[PDB]
């Protein structure tokens, strides 16, 4: 319906373990929506809060915003690294 | 430049493997076709680097050898070959005859190193090429040989309109989806999320549910190409009559 960029994405651990199969995703996807897709793939009773990184740069507002600061090879499947958010002291 | 010998030798090795398949395809198409007009067929090769990532390079060359020679054996008409990716290249014109030397030339010029897969740009350009040849003389057929992945970088709305514009121009399009069984993920396993509502769980559909081409075949093994593609061409022939 829109002419925003879409591309293939693959979720994986910090340790490199892939999660699910690749996903076609609009480039303006938010970390909040990435969390919802990740909750589906993990299928846990209570989903952990997650942070998302592409090439060691965190996705804060949108995937497209983070990619604007990188020289990415668009033909390849983009790997997205997820990690649980920190728990702070006391 | 003289090292066209390398390309010619490579094409000859493809002809050795694909010769029986091309005859089976010719015969099966002949049986279907009897059941004065002239045919114009364009073969489009995806020259983007994802073909190397998805290991669909061999399937692409094998398919071109099978299809291009079967159409030549069948004496259907004029064959054009195009490559697309970052730009559109006409590798073989309609009015020139398609021979083994033509196949060697396509082999040398397709290195699958292009950094984009602009399928919408390709479709918008071929309409001018088809329309110019319709008036030079007919049923027109476009066969897209591609991995069918990463097709939405230009925007989904633009890609869908480009497919619709080819149909409105009376061009019949069949997408030949190359799917190597050795690859980690099949194109049937790629998924797409659909969101609705704040914080609500998204619906997980298959990526092929939004494939912008309604007429397609899935090719895992070139040995299945004669039986699968000839069955698919039934729809084109019936629409022409
Ligand atoms: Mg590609």
């Amino acid at each position: 319906a829109r002419d925003v960029q879409r591309l293939l994405v693959q979720f994986q651990d910090e340790g490199g373990q892939l999660l699910g199969s690749p996903f076609d995703v609009p480039v303006d996807i938010t970390p909040d929506r990435l969390q919802l897709v990740c909750n589906a793939l993990l299928a846990q009773e209570d989903p952990l809060p997650l942070a998302f990184f592409v090439h060691d740069a965190e996705i804060v507002s949108s995937l497209g915003k983070t990619l604007e600061s990188q020289a990415v090879e668009t033909e390849k499947v983009l790997d997205i690294i997820y990690q649980p958010q920190a728990i702070f002291r006391v | 430049p003289e090292e066209e010998k390398v390309a010619a030798e490579m094409w000859q090795s493809y002809l050795i493997l694909t010769a029986p398949l091309s005859q089976r395809l010719c015969e099966e198409l002949r049986l279907i076709l009897e059941g004065k007009r002239q045919y114009q067929i364009c073969l489009a090769i995806d020259d983007s680097s994802s073909m190397v990532d998805n290991h669909t390079k061999q399937l692409a060359f094998e398919s071109l050898a099978v299809i291009g020679n079967a159409l030549t054996l069948l004496e259907v008409g004029q064959i054009a070959v195009c490559s697309f990716g970052e730009s559109v290249k006409l590798l073989h014109p309609f009015h020139e005859q398609f021979s083994d030397y033509s196949g060697s030339q396509i082999l040398r010029l397709c290195k699958f190193q292009q950094k984009k897969t602009k399928i919408a740009q390709f479709l918008e350009s071929v309409a001018n090429m088809f329309a110019a040849a319709q008036q030079l003389s007919t049923a027109q057929l476009l066969l897209v040989v591609s991995d069918g992945r990463g097709l939405f970088l230009e925007g989904k709305e633009r890609v869908l309109a480009a497919v619709q514009a080819a149909r409105n121009a009376n061009i019949f399009v069949i997408f030949v989806v190359l799917d190597n069984p050795s690859s980690r993920d099949s194109i049937l396993d790629i998924k797409v999320p659909i969101f609705k509502g704040p914080g609500e769980m998204p619906e997980i559909r298959s990526y092929m549910e939004e494939f912008p081409f309604p007429y397609y075949i899935i090719l895992r093994d070139v040995n299945a190409l004669p039986e699968t593609l000839s069955d698919a061409l039934r729809q084109w022939f019936e629409l022409v009559t």
